[PDB]
């Protein structure tokens, strides 16, 4: 089952505005956005979902994944983002182009506003999910220039589970 | 329907270039072929982006004042890639590879042909990128046949027409003007508008 | 959605390697800042990819060269912005110099970093001669779209091997330019976004390459 | 539309009267005004429709009741807001009791002005834990729908008879609770309308009632 | 010619300044005949 | 030539990429002088090719690695020379440090150049004890063949992937190495030459690649 990501997890943020990707358009292009893990049994963003709260009551977990982003914004506002998965060895990349050479959806939001990305395979060096500003975030007149995503994740069907063992939030 | 083919478009022969003989004082006259060289020819062949065709050359020599003395003459066609004639009795004018024409003053204007002689599938002037020396198409040097040295100063006149001409990949036609021969250089300042003006818009001047 | 498919022609094979796997994906490149007083864009194809990954590596290494290409350029604004762009695919474009100097040795040539600019792009000085010398008035000619704001947001250009030789290198030789113009400008009431974005992605259709070169 | 129906399964009747007439009819709740620096809202079924009209007559001088729902929210903005909601049906919605006291004699207790709020519904305190100590972000267990002002405004959901006995008191027991929770807060330009109507139907599907005593 | 007919009404915060492109081309039945030098060079 | 299948099986795919046009070709390897006083060499298989050519780029930028090998070593002596070597390929080669030290936080452990030595091998210091204290007088229990210099002068050896998982990383993990030993060491008459070369060449056998970590 999908699952908000608390991928805004930092320091000075309230409560609910942890689970939003913040997005402006005073934000030159060809930078990066956000950037987060894909291991889901590590403190983190997978931390508040429930596949890694599940996943902490097991020693090993194998398997795809899934992250699904979802663009709450205006309707007259449109652009374009990279979502870029680095395969588990590599560090963060640091441009866009370098990105670009790895796994990569090109989003925008005019066309669509929900984009899925499928992580092939990890194991239990853990491989990172980037998202970068491509082109901008345009806008017309009469309508805010701020909006946010709402990051999601869930397993697949290869994702299997073994070895328990008493989780440690309590 | 039959004016606008391409191969209509280009076959007609037409001056394609001036040669200045003078036999003092350097004897000899060469001449590097290029269609490039009017802007009435380039502009029509800067139209299109590949060309593939046959050339039909015309060599009509005159002398200075006009009148024609039947002195002997010696056209050579060097292909792309052989040497050029350094001198007037050099050894480039026997080499048996080089086409020679042997026609007198006193006779019709010499014609020749000259094939599709590029190593490419077709001619191009626009080559973005860095080596275009690909199409020389060759060289025409011209002398007087003779074992003394003669007291004249001839004109020669290279008539240039195309034959089963095919373009490929059309592109717009210029508009502002020519700089220099190899390169579109056009001027960043004083751009010359492609329409004439007018007073109003809501007039039919 | 409508696609172009440039001179009627679908990109084939040589009738060499062929990698399929990793080649085949889309190259997204960074979004462009589209404003008031923009000018234009153009991007030279066998060398804007150069230096992005699997392509560029498997294209510096090699010493000949044949592909295809699949562009998408997504223009997303919202519905209170006005403009339109003419997106065109250019072969053999050649940048040409500005000035007034007719001699040989003397006259401006452009940089390396004007006509092979990389995986950015460079900007029009003059987009009314295409920096060419030619108008973009008759600039129909080519296979292109148009982008406007308030009719659809995306364009699509399937763009054939254009060469008269099989075969030819990626890095000494561009073999076609994208150029994007906005003819009508951009405007917008106040407190609307000031600049929208331009995305483009690339699929290297049908790849060969030769020459292992190492 | 997209309907969600809750774990898969239809209401149905019980393998009691019927009244089919006036009961399966569009209960129409008052719009709530979402704002800015709104938190959410939720509403307990069972006791939402106990004083309106024939249904809560019915339901108040019974003893014994069992019956599904249907809900619509319907979430009418303009083109310009900007925004998400979060409606999800909870079974057994308990509401916690905010305080730092492990007395059982002295640790707080919600009232009945909170625990079931009426037609009128009640605001959320802490949305971040669903005023029940559990955090929201794993709230998408439940049967739930995103109402995105961007792609729609409506949302529906037919919800069965969740319950370990086939029958129970309508005024004691609340039997499961709708939330509406804005995670992406409402953004709008100056000039704009400053707050947003939500409004909610209700459909009491396959009703049953029991022990007619009054 | 083109004649403005009604108007050009806009809602608010919407710039209230467009523009046209004219483009023009031939036919199947456009023909051309006796060739001449141009006089553009 | 008699050729020796390691274990009786030959490599196979996976029941990941396959490059199938570059990566089975012959790479040979500098030819090692063997002199009188020599003791031997050993070699580590997947860190032996990591720095040549495309099994080495496309060994560095992937992260899981499966491959079987086809090993000839040649060994060109005269007519006049004698001797032998011992050729043996062994699974799971770990190199032992030579000391007298009992505690685990003082005891001599291995360089990276003695457990990995690269395209330029190591030579033994203790020979009798293979370097891992087990003695060569049993090390023919391992796929392997004998260079005897008046009998041939050729060697063969087609081993498959021995692991125990089916996949694994080729730069943190030697799968294997090679050795070779002059059991009977060299000897020759004045005036001949006073070291023979030893030629290694490998052909990586049904090679399979995965995860394009750039």
């Amino acid at each position: 089952v999908e699952t908000i990501l608390e991928v805004n997890n930092t320091t000075e943020a309230t409560g609910l505005t942890r689970l939003l990707i913040p997005v402006s358009s005073q934000n030159k292009a060809d930078e990066l956005c956000a950037a987060f893990m894909v291991d889901p049994g590590r403190i983190g963003p997978w931390q508040s979902t429930l596949v890694g709260q599940i996943c902490r009551y097991y020693t090993q977990w194998s398997g795809s994944l899934k992250v699904t982003f979802m663009f709450t914004g205006s309707f007259m506002a449109t652009g374009k983002m990279l979502v870029a998965y680095s395969p588990p060895g590599s560090a963060q990349p640091a441009n866009r182009e370098t990105a670009m050479l790895g796994t990569h959806v090109i989003w925008d939001f005019g066309l669509q506003s929900s984009v899925s990305l499928v992580i092939p395979w990890i194991s239990n060096t853990a491989g990172v999910v980037t998202l970068w500003y491509q082109t901008n975030y345009v806008v017309p007149p009469e309508t805010p220039g701020e909006a946010y995503i709402i990051a999601m994740g869930a397993a697949q069907d290869n994702f299997t589970l073994k070895i328990c063992k008493d989780t440690d939030e309590v | 329907v039959l004016e606008t083919t391409i191969n209509h478009f280009f076959s007609r022969s037409g001056l394609v270039g001036v040669v200045n003989l003078t036999d003092g004082t350097t004897g000899y006259a060469t001449w590097d072929i290029d269609i490039m060289g009017f802007v009435q020819l380039r502009r029509k062949c800067e139209m299109f982006t590949y060309m593939r065709f046959n050339a039909e050359f015309t060599f009509v020599t005159t002398t200075k004042n006009g009148e024609a003395r039947p002195y002997m003459l010696q056209y050579m066609y060097v292909p792309p890639g052989a040497p050029k004639p350094t001198g007037r009795d050099a050894f480039q004018w026997q080499t048996a590879t080089n086409p020679s024409v042997f026609v007198k003053l006193t006779d019709p204007p010499a014609q020749v042909s000259v094939p599709f002689m590029s190593p490419a599938s077709a001619y191009q002037w626009f080559y973005d990128g860095y080596p275009c020396p690909n199409n020389m198409m060759g060289t025409f040097a011209v002398r007087v046949v003779s074992r003394e040295a003669s007291q004249l100063k001839l004109q020669t006149r290279v008539y240039m027409k195309l034959k089963h001409v095919r373009a490929w990949v059309p592109r717009p036609i210029r508009s502002q003007p020519y700089l220099l021969k190899n390169f579109p250089n056009y001027d960043s300042s004083k751009i010359t508008n492609s329409a004439r003006d007018r007073s109003s818009i809501k007039q039919a001047n | 959605a409508n696609i172009v498919l440039a001179y009627g022609e679908w990109p084939e094979y040589c009738p060499p390697t062929r990698p399929d796997v990793s080649v085949n994906r889309f190259y997204t490149l960074d979004s462009k800042m589209w404003q008031e007083n923009s000018t234009g864009w153009y991007w030279k194809f066998p060398d804007v990819l150069n230096k992005t990954g699997v392509f560029g590596q498997n294209a510096q290494f090699h010493y000949l060269y044949r592909s295809g290409f699949c562009l998408h350029v997504q223009c997303n604004a919202s519905k209170f912005h006005q403009g339109a762009l003419l997106v065109a695919v250019i072969p053999e474009f050649v940048i040409a110099g500005r000035g007034s100097n007719t001699k040989p040795n003397e006259a401006p040539h452009p940089g390396f970093t004007t006509t092979f600019p990389g995986t950015t792009g460079a900007t029009f000085h003059d987009p009314y001669v295409l920096d060419s010398g030619v108008p973009l008035s008759q600039a129909l000619i080519y296979p292109h779209q148009w982008i406007n704001l308030r009719t659809n947001n995306c364009a699509t250009v399937i763009v054939p091997y254009i060469n008269a030789v099989p075969f030819d290198s990626a890095i000494n030789h561009s073999n076609f330019g994208l150029i994007v113009i906005p003819v009508s400008p951009l405007k917008y009431s106040s407190g609307a976004t000031t600049a929208i974005p331009i995305t483009i992605t690339i699929a290297p259709l049908n790849s060969e390459f030769g020459g292992l070169r190492q």
